[PDB]
């Protein structure tokens, strides 16, 4: 059904169109390549402004129509967990590799003779990069270049200011909970929270896991060394439910009765921690003024309002289990910490519950501080990009200068090795080194340098002057050759930046006919 | 002011067949560029809004929905074209149109369209014929084992792809996992998955059902593995301690019913993993995800618990391991429950994976992929696919003909050659048949990229000369010989796209006024 109110777009005229529908999301990030990146302005639904540049937050909010456009967005479900540093530079691959192919549709060459040509000279750029690619750790493990690599991706916005103390954290929190030689870095087990107020310098490396809830009672010690947590949903006292208790009286006969039977829950409950053995009590709900009277006789501190998912992430790092009552409490489910301490900020009153280890664990979190809550989620992301570069490090040590100097020597090898191509192809090759000189093209006309310049001098210095790659100067630094300058990307996240290039315009290219259906 | 119509749609005579012609056309259009295994494919968005990537002709026609009268008729001959041999539906779509685009210029003339039914009823009937002299058997031809020549053909459906490189291990899995059949083949039982990660010499073979294993709960450090022979049971029961759809809520203004009521609410979980208990299923899967509660209960009492499983992997397991699947926990017993003799959790790929091996009823199997993209691994199912279709065609039919369009050239040039020696009509109308049927050969130049004259121009000359299993090649820009490069399709689907085509273009022509009642 519904035949009619059907747009359509077959023919010639729908490979351009496709191509338009490109053209428009490459040409809109081109301006924000690179550490010299213009800002974006975001407009949310319901009024609340946040400006940004990074890559990932462009995607993920642009509300686009066009199909084409949409397949756009999903690359970057897959490419913010491998490379994490080029999310503005494939977007820009994949729209000036279809720049020229628009120049080689006007020939007549079919798409399929242009998306085996590009996977063709992918191969011979991937290739090139394993020759020219050096490594940092082959047969040791270190830590003091990590570092400094580490500042460079971490200093490329606003948090420039403070990128030393907070390499440092990335670098000890992979390595915690995830060895080098097994090479298996997982994401989930490093989590990032924040609260306003303070500087960047107080960013603090918690061992464990944190939760924003307080003690039970003021009076409560902040100092647990025993590695004994209880971990509840039902706190330690006569038995409510879970909304609302609403206990009926109805004179003083059952009011003196109800107090002495409230007694007894108040008298065994709480005596029923010390028979297991376990000092700190984590229960979901809180504490009554009775219970927290007896807790401070007896030396046992309870955290009160503990949330649905902040127990959850509390037994997985201390390897405890969620208890649903005093009845199935045994020694083997309780929690292990180092010290749980309480933290306070100043003159607020969040008061976090800080529970570490204080040994090598397998689940690290990163309390960020700032002066503004856009710049925590700011320097939460900025420290996601750095978890990314750390990983790629691991995987393989090999690394490729960036910033200019990989394209360049990318854009000479596909060049001379297109020659050797004797058929429909050739021109596909071509093709391919074009579109990889216009990243570090663009990279200089964000710098606001003439871009064709400063191309055109480092095409000289690659070839006639030596050998090794020469960089863009970016941060308008004293000159070139940004090895010097400690600007240099993965080999990873290079290699995967070309294949998933190449991947989207395959699929795009290969898509000759839409059919959107209408309202009747 | 007395009308005979009054809203009535009808013609008839001439245009009403030339409207009818040109209409059949964009139904060509929409499949014309998808042919070949190097085809184009088309973007087709629903009501909903989500976007669907397919070249298949069977999944365009069915999303098109086009209210002609016309066009509704190539729509039961794709759905018929299912039923009677299982696939082919964008090579009867194609051809079916071509018929009456070369006769469209003889109905213009004057010519009666009865007469060209008499021309494609009797060309059809010749085209039957001719395919089975030229269809040789090849069975044991050269002493060669059949295991090294289903590796052969699956090699060059393979090639120029992304695997073209390791295409020596990828022809060597599909054949086996054909040959782990019954003699029944069926292309729905051997499933495919994908494991995202590693290099392309990963990709593993699995002789039995391979799920996903989305379950990322916890569950760790106990359940072991290994079990000789565990009871599989298939639920779609919620585990959960707090679950959306198993709880319970009682308003009582006591202290005592208050311990009852979170213990009747914890006994709904109990009980219904006491009932599994009972029935003695030593693997849990459920549809529906489970709790960490209901984790720690089958670790202390020796099972294995994995839920967040789709239900068609739920399907391929009841179909290999022969039981049952059952919805509540009741009704378990060992009627359901099915079995198996290898069932292990594996660490391919970094993700745990659940699969069984050694079912009774192992007819099923999965195929794991490894690579560096979804999308790499996407247009490696649908290759490994083509190349099961293939080997199992290979396999029930013995008598074969070329593929590659060696079988259209040979069919238009005897055709063109019956018609030089009949007088009448039927020289200009079957003459008309044998140039409608080069289009398979001319659209695969098409989609392909190469010159379509430079090749269909030498392809010609080559069975001009004595050549009749010479066709187009997709890797090189020439025409060989696809006997021995092993391009085969079996005679009994391109005699029935034949007699599917020639009864398409029959309906159009014989059709001449429409009848519409208004309602
Ligand atoms: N100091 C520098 N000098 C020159 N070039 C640089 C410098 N720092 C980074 N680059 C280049 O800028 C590129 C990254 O550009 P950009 O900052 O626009 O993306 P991004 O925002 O980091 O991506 P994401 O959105 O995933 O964080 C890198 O490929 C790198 O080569
Ligand atoms: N490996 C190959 N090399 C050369 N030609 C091929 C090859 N595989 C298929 N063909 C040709 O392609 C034509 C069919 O193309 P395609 O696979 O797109 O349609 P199909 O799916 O076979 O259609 P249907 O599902 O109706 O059978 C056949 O006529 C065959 O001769």
């Amino acid at each position: 059904k519904d035949q009619d109110r059907k747009s359509r777009l077959m023919g010639l005229e729908a490979l351009k169109s496709h191509i338009m529908a490109a053209k428009a999301v490459a040409n809109t990030m081109r301006t924000s390549l690179g550490p010299n990146g213009l800002d974006k302005m975001m407009v949310d639904k319901d009024g609340d402004v946040t400006v940004t540049n990074d890559g990932a937050t462009i995607l993920s909010m642009m509300d686009v129509d066009h199909q084409i456009a949409k397949l756009m967005v999903e690359l970057s479900k897959s490419q913010d967990d491998e490379i994490g540093d080029g999310t503005t530079g494939v977007v820009v691959l994949a729209g000036a590799l279809l720049e020229e192919a628009e120049q080689l549709l006007d020939r007549g060459i079919h798409p399929i003779r242009i998306a085996d040509g590009y996977e063709q000279a992918a191969r011979v750029a991937i290739e090139h990069l394993d020759k020219i690619s050096d490594s940092v750790l082959v047969d040791i493990k270190d830590t003091e270049p990590l570092i400094q690599t580490a500042k460079t991706t971490l200093g490329s916005k606003v948090v420039n200011s403070c990128h030393r103390q907070m390499a440092e954290i990335a670098v000890n929190a992979v390595l915690t909970v995830a060895d080098m030689e097994r090479r298996d870095v997982d994401f989930e087990l490093i989590k990032v929270e924040g609260k306003v107020g303070g500087r960047l310098e107080d960013t603090k490396l918690i061992k464990g896991v944190i939760v924003d809830k307080d003690f039970s009672h003021p009076q409560m010690p902040k100092k647990v060394e025993d590695a004994k947590i209880a971990i509840l949903t039902c706190p330690f006292e006569p038995p409510k439910p879970k909304t609302k208790h609403k206990l009926d009286v109805t004179s003083v006969e059952d009011y003196k009765a109800l107090q002495k039977y409230e007694k007894e829950k108040f008298e065994e409950m709480i005596q029923q921690i010390k028979e297991t053995g376990a000092n700190l009590a984590i229960c979901q709900w809180g504490f009554d003024d009775e219970a927290n009277h007896l807790l401070l006789q007896n030396n046992l501190p309870a955290v009160r309002w503990v949330g649905g998912p902040e127990i959850e992430l509390i037994a997985i790092a201390t390897g405890g289990r969620i208890v649903p009552r005093f009845s199935e409490l045994t020694a083997e489910k309780l929690g292990f910490a180092g010290l749980v301490q309480e933290i306070s900020f100043g003159t607020t009153k969040d008061k976090m519950l800080v529970i570490e280890q204080c040994k090598n664990s397998r689940a690290v979190t990163i309390f960020i501080r700032g002066g503004n809550k856009m710049i925590i989620e700011e320097a939460k992301r900025s420290l996601h990009d750095a978890l990314c570069v750390i990983r790629n490090l691991i995987r393989d040590n090999r690394v490729v200068y960036g910033g200019g100097a990989a394209e360049i020597s990318c854009a000479l090898a596909v060049s001379q090795e297109a020659d050797k191509c004797p058929t429909l192809e050739q021109y596909a090759m071509r093709a391919f080194a074009d579109a990889l000189e216009v990243i570090p093209m663009a990279l200089s006309e964000n710098s606001g340098m003439n871009p064709i310049q400063t191309m055109t001098e480092v095409r000289a210095r690659q070839v006639k002057e030596m050998n090794p790659a020469l960089g863009i100067d970016c941060l308008h630094k004293g000159t070139n050759d940004m090895k010097q300058q400690h600007v240099i990307e993965t080999l990873i996240g290079k290699k995967q930046q070309i294949s998933l290039a190449t991947q989207m315009v395959r699929m795009i290219l290969k898509i000759d006919d839409i059919r959107k259906p209408g309202e009747s | 002011v007395i009308l005979l119509k009054e809203g009535t749609d009808s013609s008839q005579g001439i245009p009403q067949l030339v409207s009818n012609i040109s209409a059949c056309q964009v139904i060509a259009e929409a499949v014309r560029t998808t042919l070949g295994p190097r085809g184009m494919d088309k973007l087709i968005v629903d009501g909903r809004g989500k976007a669907t990537i397919s070249n298949d002709g069977a999944t365009i026609l069915k999303l098109l929905d086009v209210v002609h009268p016309a066009a509704k008729t190539l729509v039961d001959i794709a759905k018929s074209q299912d039923a009677e041999v299982g696939d082919g539906t964008t090579s009867v779509t194609l051809l079916a149109a071509e018929f009456l685009k070369q006769v469209k210029p003889y109905v213009e003339e004057g010519l009666h369209p009865q007469i060209i039914i008499r021309a494609f009823r009797t060309a059809t009937q010749l085209a039957v014929n001719k395919i089975k002299e030229i269809a040789v058997t090849v069975k044991k031809a050269d002493k060669v084992e059949q295991r090294k020549l289903l590796e052969k053909c699956a090699m060059t459906a393979l090639s120029s792809k992304l695997i073209s490189q390791q295409k020596a291990f990828f022809a060597k899995m599909v054949v086996d996992a054909v040959m782990m059949l019954d003699d029944l083949l069926q292309l729905k039982m051997i499933g495919i998955k994908k494991v995202q990660g590693g290099a392309l010499e990963d990709s593993q073979l699995v002789a039995g059902v391979a799920f996903k294993k989305t379950f990322s709960y916890a569950g760790f450090e106990m359940q072991p593995k290994k079990y000789h022979n565990p009871k599989i049971a298939l639920l779609n029961v919620e585990l959960e301690l707090k679950a959306e759809k198993d709880n319970a809520e009682i308003r009582v203004h006591t202290v005592e019913d208050y311990q009852a009521i979170v213990d009747a609410e914890w006994n709904i979980l109990y009980d219904k993993l006491e009932k599994i208990h009972h029935s003695g299923a030593k693997v849990v899967s459920s549809k529906l995800p489970i709790g960490d509660v209901a984790t720690q209960y089958f670790a202390d009492r020796d099972m294995f618990c994995a839920g967040r499983v789709p239900e068609e992997d739920l399907k391929r397991t009841m179909m290999a391991c022969g039981g049952s699947i059952q919805t509540s926990v009741n009704a378990l017993s060992a009627d359901v429950l099915g079995r198996c003799q290898v069932f292990e959790e594996t660490q391919i790929g970094g993700e745990r994976y659940n699969f069984f091996t050694g079912c009774p009823k192992a007819k099923t199997c999965t195929f794991i992929l490894r690579g560096g993209a979804e999308q790499f691994m996407e247009e490696t199912e649908r290759s490994l696919h083509d190349a099961i279709m293939i080997v199992r065609r290979a396999i029930k039919n013995d008598s074969v003909v070329a593929g590659g369009g060696a079988i259209e050239m040979e069919l238009s040039k005897y055709l063109r050659d019956y018609s030089r020696t009949i007088p009448g009509k039927q020289q200009l109308l079957i003459g008309a048949y044998a140039k409608a049927l080069e289009i398979i050969p001319r659209q695969l130049c098409d989609n392909a990229g190469f010159d379509a004259t430079n090749i269909l121009n030498k392809l010609r000359a080559r069975h001009a000369q004595g050549g009749t299993w010479y066709g187009v090649d997709i890797n090189n820009e020439d025409i060989a010989d696809n006997f021995e490069a092993f391009v085969w399709e079996p005679a009994m689907v391109r005699i029935n796209a034949l007699t599917a085509a020639s009864e398409a273009a029959c309906l159009i022509v014989s059709v001449d006024e429409t009848i519409k009642n208004p309602r």
